[PDB]
């Protein structure tokens, strides 16, 4: 396990892992998608495939359920979020090897994130961008995937000041199967909550208070398990945060704060977690990577830092 | 713990401009991932979770242990055929608790000899000498004294001791037969070795090491009496009882008395020997003093009061206190102090720290010691299980399953499920959930792979699950083999076309008797149905049927009804006539193509041929 | 039954040659045909199934193709480590197998004869053995002489597999006697006949001279 | 993943065998289990095969009415039981699966005959008095004489390999087997190294060793 060249030129903004953890999806700001094998016999990782996806930086990236084939989603500077599908029947490094199964122009502002949603949801995504519009997406008949609808629009932002290079955004759906559609939102220092009404719209449930900067990642954990759920978010104040959330001013949701961490001393660009929920992981300006563990009372310590 | 990223390439040097480092946890354990989004830093590093075991040795004891984790049945569990079901409850798990031992000590030995680090061993040997001190101390005896059962608690005690250390080393023996600057073996050191050997129960060796030297010589000369005492001494050594507490209660009865005799008389000895023997023998007789006096750790001296003094563990209390009083703790290995906290009473607070050296070993231990009744659910109150409302034991097993699921290794996927599904707490609707959650992940390959998979969804009820799990299976031999309603309509179309256009399959939709007992929807009797009347074309009366077949196919169902329309037009009667016109009455780009391939317009062709048929029927 | 024909039974390729092998049934069965591979001594390891479908881990050089009754294994680029008799397979029936060797230049033999012992004299038979040792090609000839008759009937030989590095044979032959028949002869002769040989190589003994 | 098969050795004719195939690491209950066999230097002969699934049975030509093959999917485990056995089914059985035959047993060897096992004789191929001088010698062992196959022979215990080729045996027309072994050394090495030939016939039981030296005259 010795690093490798991505093949990018320009910096790489997100890698994100397929279902199995066997693939591995990249995009730069050379505009450029790569997908990378993890070889069984040699157990090393060799490029699948890259290929020009956008006209300008992409930022974002995501894989969809495998039960509905193999799809990868990219969001770059251009506005647009682009769907792509793999055809097994390519050459590998061929550049032809992933289909854009349909483009979403609807954004009028840059984007900064796109998620899949939860497989037992149908494909359905979000994004968000300098339009500070969250919007929501569904290919309806799952045979059409280029029948992407918008399925939701929702105003994040109220007021984004013309003049600020400092913009940041985040999303995060809740995993959990048997918990109530809803999903996280960063927008600059603020970050709230969206949940599924009855009448089939989104609705702001709560906010996560407390951030005094920058939300530079948000994830929401696997609640496997567990009857609460938990979202961590790595701000620019340099402070790792960890909120219980549990549903018992128009909200059926509670809002405990769990952890705080400063250990980066400096911001906190990557959160991320576990399959099952159980390891939280942070990156930061200190250059470690560290891992979190809860213990019996449910605070979180630190079981590991990596540098 | 800090480990390095990659001890090769470490992307950063300078705080110059602290970079904007990110990592993301992936699926596989052993397999996650960080990188950098700063210019001139395009590299990706792979990372795996520190610490990780990925060995076979350790999926064989994770296999071991649950399989004496379920083999416990019913007493992995601890209630509250009458006074019996309490001491068979301790007999088994007592049993269990050395199944683990032995296990773990299995484990240990294959990690020393295929590795590549052996401070795993060594972790992995402390963990066992506290567990043997364990069971020594509340695993034989059920609360009882060492008159209960003497055989067992000394062969355990016996055992704990030495193999908690290595001396005496062999490496030690020669040491001393070989080092002079006096008169043959009679130095402090070859009796501190002697004697060190009794207190540790080593009696052959301890025999072995005065036949050695001076039992018959420089004794059997000059002095005839304190040969007699260094023989027969060596005799009761040589019947030293380890089953009946009758037979030590005389043993140290003539030992007493040998030390007695010895203690005055003849002294045709040096003046050193003369105690030198006087103290073997006060040792062996049970003097507090001496067994203290050549104890070099509190565990020999321990050890050493349990043999030869008094066999009751109602003065472990005090004996340990004398034996700390003697030598202190040993800072230097991790397994002193715990046997210490064992054997006087504070068994607890040890899970945290096991769960450091290995949360396997840990998770299991939480389990047998809440088998036990060492520990217990406090918690009196939120539909779920992994958390403090349950066990400590629960947690702990829970949390091991959750993280043998992100290791990907299909062989403990099984343990996983079934620790799960096992835990002594939790509604089974809750499992239900925390299975349909996990499931997925199963890193399946094989067909019997699937069918595990399957089968776990079928005795828990998961029809969503096993429905999505194969809609992932889904994704021509392919399709073939899957034959979603769109998806089958799909097919069926495409089956339709297939038979417009003109194969074991397709026999046996009309090795192969099984394939035939596997069969025993629509869209396959269709299929079948257009077989048929190929068939039967191939094969007038019957071509007329075969037509009739057709029709009502159409009926039933653009490019079938044109398909239909050049077979009719390629053949050139009430029934037929009637036929012909439900098609007209019935009658995009797809379709024209298909007309244009067939005639390599299409409507007035088709009402040309209607109006020959017509024609042919009042001939008739 | 079904029966599957295999051309060639046999056949030489050199490393980095193209190989084909083609298995032609009875009747028609359809594309239900599997390819395997059989070392000498060993279990056959499957290849092919459904015509074309390739092994899961089975080198890319080998693949599968159909054409109507007509079965084709193709090696795209032979190895030394290919050799082995290779089977197709449609009751279950399979093919009769395809030996496939490694082509190399030719090597002569070196030639040794061997007396009986004492000890198997001393038992009332006499053997005596010609050795053929790393040639090539496989098709040496081996002629017997006792007091320069030709002999017939009497003698027996086998060969070995070839060498898995200099890809040469070697060559046993048994001339069988009575002691009798064996102590009425003086000279004892063993003449080998060989490609690489520019004539024919005699080794001889007399009997019981040393 | 892996077949076993036991239970095959020697038998004489007219006599029965069963064999057994232990599988694991696949569905035995949806599987199905075949029995190819391979008689001495020929092909491959499907001889039987049972779906596990529905307990169907099917044999060949060759076999019918001698050979029943069955399954306990409860042990995973299948049978052939050979009755009125001949020498005609002398031959290597290989058990294997379907899910084509992508599992292979490691075969076991059926020899069925009433020839008394005979241990070979065991006699030296002396290296020649005119061995070339500077040059390379042949010297040997000759096993003849033995029943059933098979035979192993080395040299000097495993430690001598180079040079070494042990031929296939050949059948007399006694019905009894010979075959040879053979090495090359220098020449100067006949006076000065040893060579010894160790022979083992496991049907009788038989080891031998002999040492192959120059003969005295």
């Amino acid at each position: 396990m010795q690093p490798f060249d991505s093949g990018h030129d320009d910096l790489v903004h997100d890698v994100v892992y397929d279902f199995y953890g066997r693939h591995v999806a990249t995009c730069s700001s050379d505009q450029h998608i790569k997908v990378f094998k993890l070889d069984k016999d040699t157990s090393n990782w060799e490029l699948s495939d890259s290929w020009r996806a956008h006209d300008s930086s992409i930022v974002a990236i995501d894989w969809a359920s495998p039960e509905y084939g193999r799809i990868i989603a990219s969001a770059s500077y251009d506005k647009t979020v682009k769907l792509w599908e793999e055809d097994p029947d390519q050459e590998e490094c061929s550049g032809r090897r992933w289909n854009k199964l349909c483009t979403l122009n609807d954004s009028k502002g840059s984007l900064y994130s796109v998620k899949f949603a939860p497989a037992h949801l149908g494909l359905k995504l979000a994004c968000l961008g300098n339009d500070g519009i969250l919007r929501l997406y569904d290919a309806l008949e799952p045979s059409d995937l280029r029948s992407w609808t918008l399925t939701s629009e929702m105003k994040v932002l109220s007021i984004p000041p013309a003049n600020h290079l400092q913009s940041d955004f985040c999303l995060s759906w809740c995993p959990s199967r048997f918990s109530p559609e809803k999903l996280a939102v960063s927008a600059l220092e603020q970050a709230i909550i969206y949940q599924r009404g009855k009448d089939g719209k989104l609705h702001v449930a709560a906010k996560l208070p407390g951030h005094k900067s920058l939300i530079r990642s948000i994830s929401w954990a696997p609640s496997i398990g567990r009857w609460y759920q938990l979202i961590a978010t790595g701000c620019k104040d340099g402070r790792i945060r960890i909120f219980k959330i549990t549903e018992k001013l128009q909200s059926n949701l509670q809002v405990e704060l769990l952890s705080e961490h400063d250990d980066h001393n400096g911001e906190v660009w990557s959160v991320s977690w576990n399959l099952t929920g159980t390891i939280l992981s942070s990156a930061g300006d200190d250059g470690k990577v560290r891992l979190w563990k809860a213990t019996y009372s449910n605070e979180f310590k630190c079981m590991s830092v990596i540098t | 713990i800090l480990v390095p990223m990659t001890v090769n390439d470490q992307p950063i040097e300078k705080n110059g401009d602290k970079m904007p480092l990110k990592f993301k946890l992936g699926p596989l354990s052993y397999q996650n991932m960080a990188f950098i989004t700063a210019k001139d830093k395009y590299k990706l590093y792979p990372v795996r979770i520190p610490r990780l075991d990925t060995s076979k040795e350790f999926s064989a004891y994770v296999s071991g242990l649950f399989e004496i984790y379920r083999d416990l049945g019913d007493d992995r569990v601890f209630n509250v055929v009458n006074s019996n079901f309490a001491k068979e409850h301790n007999a088994t798990v007592n049993l269990a608790m050395e199944a683990i031992l032995n296990e773990l000590e299995v484990f240990i030995g294959r990690v020393k000899d295929q590795d590549g680090r052996v401070n795993r061993f060594y972790e992995l040997e402390e963990s066992l000498t506290v567990l043997n001190c364990l069971r020594t101390m509340y695993f034989i005896l059920d609360g009882q004294d060492v008159e209960e059962n003497r055989s067992e608690f000394i062969e355990s005690l016996l055992n704990w001791i030495n193999r908690s250390d290595g001396e005496p080393d062999e490496e030690y023996i020669e040491q001393v037969f070989s080092v002079a600057g006096k008169k043959v073996f009679e130095t402090q050191y070859f009796w501190k070795l002697l004697n060190q050997l009794v207190l540790r129960g080593l009696l052959s060796q301890a025999i072995g090491c005065i036949e050695r030297s001076d039992l018959l010589p420089y004794l059997s000369d000059t002095c005839a009496v304190s040969f007699d005492a260094v023989s027969d001494s060596i005799e009761l050594l040589k019947q030293y009882p380890k089953d009946s507490s009758s037979t030590f209660r005389e043993w140290k009865n003539l030992v007493l008395k040998l030390s007695q005799a010895f203690g005055s008389s003849a002294t045709d000895i040096s003046g050193e020997l003369r105690d030198y023997i006087e103290d073997f023998l006060l040792v062996i007789g049970g003097n507090q003093r001496k067994i203290l006096q050549y104890s070099r750790t509190w565990y020999e001296s321990f050890c050493g009061f349990l043999l030869y003094y008094i066999p009751s563990l109602e003065l472990s209390a005090e004996y340990l206190q004398m034996s700390l009083e003697a030598n202190v703790v040993d800072i230097t290995n991790d397994w002193e102090q715990p046997c210490v906290d064992i054997i006087s009473g504070k068994i607890h607070s040890i899970l945290p720290v096991m769960e450091s050296l290995d949360s396997c070993t840990a998770a299991f231990t939480a389990m047998i010691c809440e088998a036990k009744g060492l520990i217990e659910n406090i918690f009196e109150g939120l539909e779920d299980l992994f958390s403090y409302r349950n066990g400590m034991a629960s947690y702990m097993l829970n949390s091991f399953a959750f993280e043998l699921c992100s290791l990907g290794d299909k062989e403990l996927w099984p343990v996983a499920i079934g620790l799960i599904a096992l835990s002594a707490t939790g509604t089974r609707s809750a499992k239900k959930m925390v299975i349909a959650e996990l499931l997925p992940h199963y890193p399946f390959v094989t067909n019997d792979d699937i069918e595990w998979m399957l089968s776990i969804c079928v005795e828990w009820r998961l029809p969503e699950i096993a429905k999505e799990i194969y809609t992932t299976l889904g994704n021509i031999e392919s399709i073939a083999n899957f034959s979603l309603v769109k998806s089958y309509s799909w097919l069926l179309f495409e089956a339709s076309c297939m038979e417009g256009q003109k194969v074991l399959n397709a026999i046996v939709s009309k090795d192969d008797v099984i394939i035939p007992q596997d069969i025993l929807v629509t869209n396959s009797m269709r299929q079948t149905l257009a077989p048929y009347a190929v068939l039967s074309q191939f094969y007038d009366r019957e071509d007329w049927g075969q037509a009739l077949r057709l029709l009502l196919l159409l009926i039933e169902f653009h490019y079938l009804v044109l398909l239909v329309a050049k077979f009719l037009y390629p053949i050139f009667e009430d029934s037929v006539a009637t036929v012909i016109e439900v098609i007209e009455t019935k009658w995009s780009n797809l379709y024209e193509t298909i007309i244009e391939a067939d005639k390599s317009a299409t409507l007035l062709k088709n009402l040309r041929k209607k109006l020959n048929f017509k024609l042919c029927q009042a001939f008739m | 039954d079904i029966q599957m024909t295999q051309s060639p039974s046999s056949l030489s390729a050199s490393v980095g040659d193209r190989v084909t092998i083609t298995c032609r049934a009875s009747q028609s069965v359809s594309s239900a045909v599997a390819w395997y591979q059989q070392k000498p001594g060993k279990a056959p390891k499957l290849l092919i199934y459904s015509a074309s479908s390739l092994y899961s881990g089975v080198p890319s050089r080998f693949s599968g193709s159909r054409s109507g009754t007509d079965f084709t294994l193709t090696i795209s680029s032979l190895q030394p480590e290919d050799f082995a008799t290779y089977y197709c397979q449609q009751p279950i029936t399979f093919g009769q197998g395809t030996k496939v060797e490694i082509k190399r230049t030719v090597a002569a033999p070196s030639v040794f004869i061997f007396p009986p012992s004492d000890s198997q004299l001393k038992s009332g038979t006499a053997s005596v053995v010609c050795l053929l040792n790393n040639f090539y090609p496989r098709e040496a000839k081996v002629q017997w002489k006792v007091d320069n008759a030709l002999q017939s009937g009497n003698s027996q030989e086998s060969v070995t597999e070839q060498d898995s590095k200099d890809s040469t044979y070697s060559l046993s032959s048994t001339l069988t006697l009575s002691k009798a028949d064996y102590e009425k002869h003086k000279v004892y002769a063993c003449e080998v006949t060989h490609q690489g040989l520019s004539s024919p190589v005699t080794k001889s003994f007399n009997r019981g001279e040393c | 993943v892996q077949l076993v098969e036991s239970g095959g050795g020697l038998v004489q004719p007219g006599g029965s065998l069963r064999l057994s195939c232990a599988a694991s690491g696949f569905n035995v209950s949806y599987s199905s289990i075949h029995w190819v066999r391979q008689a001495p230097g020929k092909g491959l002969e499907w001889v039987a095969s049972i779906y596990p699934y529905y307990g169907s049975t099917s044999y060949a030509d060759s076999v019918k009415g001698r050979f029943t093959i069955s399954a306990d999917t409860s042990k995973n485990t299948a049978y052939l039981q050979m009755n009125s056995l001949r020498a005609e089914d002398t031959a290597v059985y290989y058990c294997a699966r379907t899910g084509a035959l992508d599992y292979w047993g490691q075969g076991t060897l059926v020899t069925v005959s009433s020839a008394s096992t005979k241990g070979p004789s065991v006699f030296p191929l002396a290296p020649s008095s005119k061995s070339t001088s500077g040059g390379t010698a042949a010297l040997g062992c000759l096993v003849k004489d033995y029943f059933p196959e098979p035979v192993t022979v080395s040299w000097n215990s495993g430690a001598l390999t180079s040079g070494v080729h042990t031929f296939p045996a050949v059948l007399q027309s006694s019905g009894l087997y010979s075959l040879s072994s053979v090495v090359t050394v220098p020449s100067s090495s006949l006076g000065t190294q040893t060579y010894i030939c160790n022979v083992n016939h496991k049907p009788s039981n038989t080891k031998v060793d002999k040492k192959v030296e120059p003969k005295s005259c």
